[PDB]
């Protein structure tokens, strides 16, 4: 209904290049990247956009006077300073923490682009040292005025404090120009989250088997097969699966049964592509269509889409007797026969369709993303050295 | 007013094609000189100085080439927005002070840049003092030229010191042509500067003897000449302290 402290949201422009629906959300890679870029949300059907590195969390909402308090001490913010959750007004000075990296979005001191005279570029940094991290919001509305509350889905203007510049989409950079640019808000996940032990989207997890799901190791295949393995594979960094939802807005909502979700391994990127010809296979990032990859979650073997909120966590992690079904073919996940118990998608299967879930944790994801970024960086390095 | 004016100017390359038409009609050059003269009148505030802050190559292009207004606009812009050694190193009126000894657009450009080149109060230094030593006796306006002469004396009080010895030598070589009142005051200024700097002094002995002989022959010749001869006793003190046109 409104915006408070710690509301995970995104930003979203609608670029009208050649009257298209050329849509995009703002990205921040980090852990090797000190520049920002975009993420196309237009053709989300055929090639689904990455979403775990495009969300942001409002850590603090202040007036100008608290910013001169930051001028006063030569930090500690009096631990809020204030409340509470401090529902956001227009004209406040907000702070955008990146939701994954933990870095803060700032206005940089360089112009590593066009030229285009003296604007600046947009990137992350470490700390709130100085005015370069804070962002005044001006209302982009003759409808509403300044100093009043900010509702769900408002069109506004982001202006920094130090550079005192816009947050401007270039033609294709995102930089600090002197022209206005709308920046809308989609509430993803807030808040809180909601009681412990809940299926909520955006979470990375596993599936117990008694034993877990897995992927074979590297130096290969190109890791495009699916096995099972018992042992300590939960400790391993290759048994990692992320519940990627379908909606852009309210993507971090709760999880019922019924509704389908895309799936993707955290250290590969090649989606869990159930190729509807035979059985369980693996293909790339561009393959993941509507019907091709997303799996429906059924409470039994038997067999909404529009919720404007967090909603009901139907399933905990303990009693997660879950029954994965594909959208179209209606197949169900059962096995066949360093255990080479290969799983298949079959109509009937065994009684071992009823497997139990298990969440992952923070730092495991906070390294697992670093794994894929490091590996693809070094393989580009290997290409350059073989060149 | 400066704050709000500069901000809403920022609301609504340029020099890459703006130095096009020095050849080509006296309108766009004075236009951009007017805009840069407006922006040269605005001194928290570090954040707007960052907004004003790459222009220097265009400045030095303007500072060394219709003309005599745009240079003064950039002079004020540089002196407000933007050390003595590097600021003096970019000689910015070296060809202009060179052209200050070629005396009607020049006849008003000279008084126009008398009060404009005071701001140089705040090898190449030798050539700059050389061109100034010709520019100062090159007009012997009156009061503005005397202010520029006092500025040259205070510039000579700054700095190496062999350049100051050569400048005092140039004053002692020019004063012998009068032994007009401007050269007498300039040699009085060099005499006072040598009297202040005689502790580094105490080649130069015979030139100092010739200068003291010229001062003795001037003092044995019996009003601006009265003030110059009263300052000449400080030159005798400079001789007894350090050692003891063209």
């Amino acid at each position: 209904q409104f915006l408070r402290t710690d509301d995970e949201v995104v930003l979203q422009c609608t670029a009208t290049i050649h009257k298209e629906q050329q849509k995009l959300c703002l990205a921040a890679e980090g852990f090797g990247n000190r520049l920002c870029f975009l993420e196309s949300t237009s053709n989300s059907k055929n090639v689904p956009p990455d979403l775990s590195i495009c969300t942001f969390v409002l850590e603090q909402s202040l007036s100008v006077r608290a910013l001169q308090e930051m001028l006063a001490n030569t930090f500690m913010m009096k631990t809020a300073q204030g409340g509470g959750h401090r529902t956001l007004l227009y004209g406040h000075a907000i702070l955008l923490r990146h939701s994954y990296s933990g870095m803060y979005l700032c206005c940089l001191s360089t112009s590593r682009s066009s030229t285009d005279k003296l604007a600046f570029d947009v990137g992350l940094q470490e700390d709130t040292t100085g005015e370069a991290c804070w962002w005044t919001i001006h209302p982009a509305s003759k409808q509403r005025s300044e100093g009043e509350k900010v509702r769900v889905g408002d069109d506004l203007i982001l202006v920094s404090v130090s550079s005192e510049r816009y947050l401007h989409l270039s033609y294709l950079h995102v930089d600090a120009a002197f022209q206005q640019t709308l920046w809308s808000v989609a509430p993803i996940s807030s808040g809180s989250e909601a009681a412990q032990g809940y299926l909520i989207g955006g979470d990375v997890l596993r599936l117990l088997h008694g034993e877990c799901l897995t992927v074979p190791s590297g130096e290969h295949e190109q890791r495009r097969t699916v096995h099972y393995e018992g042992g300590a594979v939960s400790v391993h960094a290759r048994s990692l699966w992320r519940l990627e939802t379908l909606r852009v807005a309210w993507s971090g909502s709760h999880i019922r049964w019924g509704q389908p979700f895309r799936l993707r391994h955290v250290t590969t990127g090649k989606y869990l592509s159930l190729m509807e010809d035979k059985s369980l296979l693996l293909m790339d990032k561009e393959k993941a269509d509507v019907k091709s990859t997303a799996f429906t979650f059924r409470s039994s073997k038997e067999k909404r889409k529009e919720v404007d909120g967090m909603g009901t966590s139907e399933i905990k992690y303990g009693d997660s007797v879950c029954f994965i079904q594909h959208i179209g073919t209606g197949l169900w996940l059962t096995y066949q026969s360093s255990i080479q118990r290969k799983a298949i998608m079959h109509h009937e299967g065994h009684m071992d369709d009823g497997l139990n879930l298990s969440r992952s944790q923070h730092e495991e994801s906070r390294t697992a993303r670093v794994i894929r970024s490091t590996v693809f960086l070094f393989n580009r390095f290997i290409r350059g050295l073989d060149a | 007013n400066a704050n709000v004016v500069v901000r809403l100017l920022i609301r609504r390359g340029l020099l890459a094609a703006m130095e096009e038409a020095i050849k080509i009609g006296n309108a766009i050059m004075t236009f951009y000189a007017a805009l840069i003269d407006l922006l040269g009148r605005c001194a928290e505030a570090i954040r707007i100085r960052s907004i004003l802050r790459g222009d220097l190559v265009g400045v030095i292009s303007i500072a060394f080439q219709f003309c005599p207004d745009h240079k003064a606009a950039m002079v004020l812009f540089l002196d407000r927005v933007y050390v003595q050694d590097f600021l003096l190193h970019l000689l910015g009126f070296l060809p202009d002070l060179r052209a200050a000894a070629s005396l009607t657009d020049m006849a008003l450009a000279l008084n126009r840049y008398l009060c404009t080149a005071v701001l140089p109060l705040l090898f190449a230094g030798t050539e700059h003092h050389a061109s100034l030593i010709d520019s100062l006796l090159h007009t012997v306006k009156g009061c503005s030229l005397t202010k520029a002469q006092r500025d040259s004396i205070e510039v000579c009080l700054l700095s190496r010191p062999s350049m100051m010895q050569h400048l005092l030598r140039r004053l002692v070589f020019d004063v012998p042509l009068l032994n007009k009142m401007p050269l007498k005051l300039l040699t009085n200024h060099y005499e006072r500067c040598w009297k202040y700097y005689c502790l580094p002094g105490g080649a130069s002995e015979e030139e100092l003897h010739l200068s003291r002989k010229l001062f003795w022959g001037i003092f044995d010749a019996l009003y601006e000449q009265e003030l110059f001869k009263l300052a000449l006793p400080c030159l005798s003190a400079v001789a007894g302290a350090l050692p003891p046109n063209f």
